[PDB]
This record gives structure tokens, C-alpha cells and sequence, in this order.
């Protein structure tokens, strides 16, 4: 369930390409290269909820591993339906923007699910070995299958020249990216829903729960982002100096440290599904701060943690100058310096609507923000 | 005929692989060969072709004219060259790629072709189009109207423009799936003929200057509860 770094110039890329063939629609932009080959057409694809939203993340699942098996759909052995039943629909030319250049245009193919197949995805029942990937989904994130994709046609080697505001008002010219063929850049989702453990029907229009059983239609969180962020710093306000001892110390273990990150992430998510902490956890002080005093998780600091180690991830070059920062004591300028950048180059960024499509730039300011803040309260 | 193919061969310029060209060429007349594929070869020109052809693949060279096409092309494949101007089409041709190309006009559609892509190109008009049309790709044109639809099209890429009118559609005579992109063009008021569109639709005009009234009838008509029309979008 976890996502992946950010990578700038390629989401550069393949945001251009989502502007020029589905500007302001449904289609997707990858936003990592390491995703361009599990985000294919009939690939499963799990959506968690994070800080600036919704994250698409890759599962190596497709629907076969889950699916018991005049259109063309008799037969076909029912183990190759991937190749059978995905069509390319035709070839297209991006024009790029002056600031990326090509070893002036990309040429990409497109990939569809026949509109059959997809009719056929009613009623259907699920396997009776599903893999551990599919059932241990956490029932309250969504799940999609890819309808739709565009990739590269052959090796393409792309280079922006574009410069963050924010690299000289707080030494690098150039970033370069080499695409392998047939990846991925953009792709369309179908949501999938499961009414029980036993079947799953596919949802074209709308958007809903791929887990209904048991729930309610529910009016869903419409924060911004300030909001968000001071309900956060209100969580950690309600902690033990001890309990906030711990949690500070946990996180800035994490910066640069990726592998750290990921276990805390994946154990803070653990703690927040079961409910309850085992005499098994080094990191037990951590999910220790997560009970209040009387033993009972507060989901709200879970959440919380779990949204600062998620935007993590969109600092891929900026955790060596918050740990400098928050070794020296100087987080309170840095935090001044991110609030300008924003309020010189954007407009109320800060309040920004939930799930609001972010410029690479802006989302790792946003990112920047809030982890700046977070470390500063908690210290 | 293998003495014009020998001459033509005599200019052999920097780049132009003239001899590949040669060899391909003299196959394909005495085999009588369905494909004749020049792609790569940095070729600026074509000889007389082999009048049997079912499909000319040229792309990706330096051409700035073409030869007269056979009278039975099926497909005509001429993408990323300098071609200001395509010659007169065959009425048996269903495919014709010249997309990336420098052309400002169109010939004479015939009317039994199924796929027409000419993006990347400068095209301030586009002729009468084939009633068997089902693909259609315009963007990157200077297209400022488009003729009326035909019924049996299904894709439409017409993004990236200089239009000003929204084009007449075919009245829901088609019931199949179809995706039409105006996206980033001049459209400043659409037809009242869109809120009868079936949601068989998936129109993209998004990045136009759309009036306020409009803009303010597709609010409340897709807010309805009553909406079973085109997945609209319109985003500025």
C-alpha cells in the first residue's frame, strides 16, 4: 500500500501528455517511472488516502489473479484473456513544451480493454485462493482496474530545463530521464466493487466504495489543506512531552532513511487497522503515543504520522536540509521561507480544495510545509 | 521500369539509403508484393510506384512530394515528412497517415475511408468527410470549423485548434461508444442540440473561452438529477 518517490521530470512528462489528449478529464498521469510497468491495462490498482488527497499506488495484481474463469470471448483459454481482450485503439503525437527537449514531440500508443470483456465483469465471483496482496487490502481504500493506457513507443531520452522557484530562494541545470518502450505514461481506471468476499462487479461512472458491506452512503472529508494541517499540530498539542519525545525522535529517524520510513508507515498502518500493540515493536514508543491514556488508539495521530510519512515521499531532495534544520534549530526560518515561496508564486496553495492536480513544484512545496511544520511543533 | 528505378537511384545525396530503396523497390514490383515500406531511409524522393500496391509505409523520411499513388491503395502511410501537399487519393483507400507532415490543405476525401490521421500539420480547412469515417485525429491544426460528422465516427481529435464554432453532429444517428476532443480551441458557445446527446458521448472541451450563459446551462444541467447526457467536460 505504500507509494514512491518523487520523481519530477517524469511527472513533468507525463503531466504533459494527460494535458494534451485529456485535459481535465478522467485520464491519469503515472507519476513514477518505477509504476509505468504495473499500472498496464488489466492491472489492479489500490487508492489510499493521503495528505494532498488520493495516491494511486501499484499492487502486481491484475484481474486474473483474482477472477474465477458474436463478441469473441468463448474460449481463448481464459488464462491469456489479458492479451486476447486488450486492443491497441491507435497511435499519438504529443507536443512538448519548450522546457523539455528529446534525444520537439513523442509518439504513443494506446491500449484499451474491449468494451465486451468490461460488459462481462458483472456478478462475477472471485477466486478461492486469493493472494495475500488482495486480501489483506485495507477495506476502507479503493481498488481500480486499468481500462486504458499510453505508452512509449521506443526508448526516449527526455531532459527538462525548467528550475524550481524554490532552489534559489531557500547548483543542478538539468534533469534527465531515459523511458524504456511500451512503459506507461497515462492510463484510465474503472473502480472495482466487492458487495461480499465472494463477488465483484465493476463501477463505470460515479464515485463509490469498492468495499460497500456493512457501510453507509456517507458525506466524505472536504478540508483544505490549512485546515488539515492545524487539526494535525492540535493532534500532537494533546501529547505527553514524553509521548512527544517519542514521536519526534521516531520521525527524524526517518529522513533520508527510506527503508525506516516504509516500516513505520506499514507499522503505524498495522496499529490503526488492528487497533491494538503487541510486545513486539522496537519502534513501540511510536505506537505507543497513538493510545490515549486510557489504553485506546486515537486514530487521529495515526492518521496523522501516517500523512507525514506519506509526503515524505515528495522530498526527494529536501530531508537533508530539514534534518539540518531541525538539528541546528533553525526550522522557524526555513518554515518562513517555504510560506514565501508559496504566497509569491501561487494562490492560497495552502487551501488548496482536497484532491487538487499538483505541479510537481507545488506539491513538494506543500510537502516541504507541512513536514517543516509538523517537526517544528513537535520540537 | 527497372531502368527509371536505376536512374532515379543516381542522385544517392548525404543520408538518403537510396540503395535499400532500390533493392525494396525492385522486390516489390517483380514479387508483386502487397507492401512497400521506405521508412528510414532519409529519402527527399519517390519514383514511379508499383501500381499494385496495397499499402505505401514512407514514414519517417525527407519527402516533400508524392508520386502518383496506385490505383488500389488500401493504406498510405506517410507520417514525419515535409509533404506540403498529398496527391490524389484512390477511392479504394480506408487508411491515410500523413500525420507530422507540413500540409495546409486536404484532397478529396473518398468516401469509403474508415481512418484519417493528420495531426501535427497546418490545416485551415478540412474537406467533406467520408461517410464510412470512424477515426479522425486534427489536432495540432489551425482548423478554424469543422465539417458536419459523419454518422459511423467514433474518435475525434480535434484539440489543439483555432475553432470557433462547435461542428454539427450526426443527431444521435450512432449508437456506439465515441469520444470527441475540442480541448484548447476558441469555442465560445455550443448548440442546444448537446443537452438531447445520449451518455454514448465523451466530448472534452475544456480550455475554451465558454461564455458565462453557457457555462452556467452545463452547471445546472449536469447538477440535475436528471442527467443521462454526454460525459461532459469544461474546465478552463
Amino acid at each position: 500500500g505504500s507509494g514512491r518517490p518523487m520523481f519530477s521530470v517524469f511527472e513533468e512528462i507525463t503531466r504533459i501528455v494527460v494535458k494534451e489528449m485529456d485535459a481535465g478529464g478522467d485520464m491519469i498521469a503515472v507519476r513514477s517511472l518505477v509504476d509505468a510497468d504495473r499500472f498496464r491495462c488489466f492491472h489492479l490498482v489500490g487508492e489510499k488516502r493521503t495528505f494532498f488527497g488520493c495516491r494511486h499506488y501499484t499492487t502486481g495484481l491484475t484481474l486474473m489473479d483474482i477472477l474465477d474463469t458474436d463478441s469473441g470471448l468463448q474460449g481463448q483459454k481464459a488464462e491469456f484473456q489479458i492479451l486476447d481482450n486488450v486492443d491497441s485503439t491507435g497511435e499519438l503525437i504529443v507536443r512538448l513544451p519548450k522546457e523539455i527537449t528529446i534525444s520537439q514531440k513523442i509518439k504513443i500508443s494506446e491500449n484499451r480493454i474491449s468494451q465486451q470483456y468490461l460488459a462481462t465483469l458483472e456478478n462475477r465471483k472471485l477466486k478461492r485462493e486469493l493472494p495475500f496482496s488482495f486480501r489483506s487490502i485495507n477495506t476502507r481504500e479503493n481498488l481500480y482496474l486499468v481500462t486504458e493506457t499510453l505508452e512509449t513507443v521506443k526508448e526516449e531520452t527526455l531532459k527538462s530545463d525548467r528550475q524550481y522557484k524554490f532552489w534559489s530562494q531557500i547548483h543542478k541545470g538539468q534533469r534527465e530521464v531515459t523511458i524504456p518502450p511500451n512503459r506507461v505514461l497515462s492510463y484510465r481506471v474503472k473502480q472495482l466493487v466487492f458487495p461480499n468476499k465472494e463477488t465483484m462487479n465493476i463501477h463505470f461512472r460515479g464515485k463509490t466504495k469498492s468495499f460497500p458491506e456493512g457501510k453507509s452512503l456517507g458525506s466524505e472529508d472536504s478540508r483544505n489543506m490549512k485546515e488539515k494541517l492545524e487539526d494535525m499540530e492540535s493532534v500532537l498539542k494533546d501529547l505527553t512531552e514524553e509521548k512527544r519525545k517519542d514521536v519526534l525522535n521516531s520521525l527524524a529517524k526517518c529522513l533520508g532513511k527510506e527503508d525506516i520510513r516504509q516500516d513505520l508507515e506499514q507499522r503505524v498502518s498495522e496499529v490503526l487497522i488492528s487497533g491494538e500493540l503487541h510486545m513486539e515493536d522496537p519502534d513501540k514508543p511510536l505506537l505507543s503515543s497513538l493510545f490515549n491514556a486510557a489504553g485506546v488508539l486515537v486514530e487521529a495521530r495515526a492518521k496523522a504520522i501516517l500523512d507525514f510519512l506519506d509526503a515524505l515521499l515528495e522530498l526527494s531532495e529536501e530531508q537533508q536540509f530539514v534534518a539540518e534544520a531541525l538539528e541546528k534549530g533553525t526550522l522557524p526560518l526555513l518554515k518562513d521561507q517555504v510560506k514565501s515561496v508559496m504566497e509569491q508564486n501561487w494562490d492560497e496553495l495552502a487551501s488548496s480544495p482536497p484532491d487538487m492536480d499538483y505541479d510537481p513544484e507545488a506539491r513538494i512545496l506543500c510537502a516541504l510545509y507541512v513536514v517543516v511544520s509538523i517537526l517544528l511543533e513537535l520540537a | 521500369y527497372l531502368r527509371i528505378l536505376t536512374e532515379w537511384e543516381k542522385n544517392s545525396s548525404p543520408g538518403e539509403e537510396r540503395g535499400i530503396a532500390f533493392n525494396r523497390l525492385s522486390q516489390c514490383f517483380q514479387n508483386q508484393e502487397a507492401v512497400l515500406n521506405l521508412s528510414d531511409l532519409n529519402l527527399t524522393s519517390l519514383p514511379e510506384l508499383p501500381k499494385h500496391i496495397s499499402a505505401l509505409i514512407v514514414e519517417n523520411n525527407k519527402l516533400t512530394s508524392l508520386p502518383k499513388l496506385p490505383a488500389f491503395l488500401k493504406e498510405l502511410n506517410a507520417d514525419n515528412n515535409r509533404l506540403s501537399v498529398i496527391p490524389e487519393l484512390p477511392e479504394s483507400l480506408t487508411t491515410l497517415s500523413v500525420r507530422s507532415n507540413q500540409l495546409e490543405n486536404l484532397p478529396v476525401l473518398p468516401n469509403h475511408l474508415t481512418s484519417l490521421f493528420v495531426e501535427n500539420n497546418r490545416l485551415y480547412n478540412l474537406p467533406a468527410l467520408p461517410e464510412k469515417l470512424k477515426f479522425l485525429h486534427v489536432y495540432y491544426n489551425r482548423l478554424t470549423t469543422l465539417p458536419d460528422l459523419p454518422d459511423k465516427l467514433e474518435i475525434l481529435c480535434a484539440q489543439r485548434n483555432n475553432l470557433v464554432t462547435f461542428p454539427q453532429f450526426s443527431d444521435r444517428n450512432n449508437i456506439r461508444q465515441k469520444e470527441y476532443y475540442f480541448h484548447f480551441n476558441q469555442i465560445t458557445t455550443l448548440p442546444e442540440s448537446f443537452s438531447q446527446l445520449d451518455s454514448s458521448y465523451r466530448i472534452n472541451i475544456s480550455g475554451n473561452p465558454l461564455s458565462t450563459r453557457v457555462l452556467q446551462s452545463l452547471q445546472r444541467l449536469t447538477s440535475s438529477p436528471d442527467y443521462h447526457g454526454p460525459q461532459i467536460y469544461f474546465s478552463m
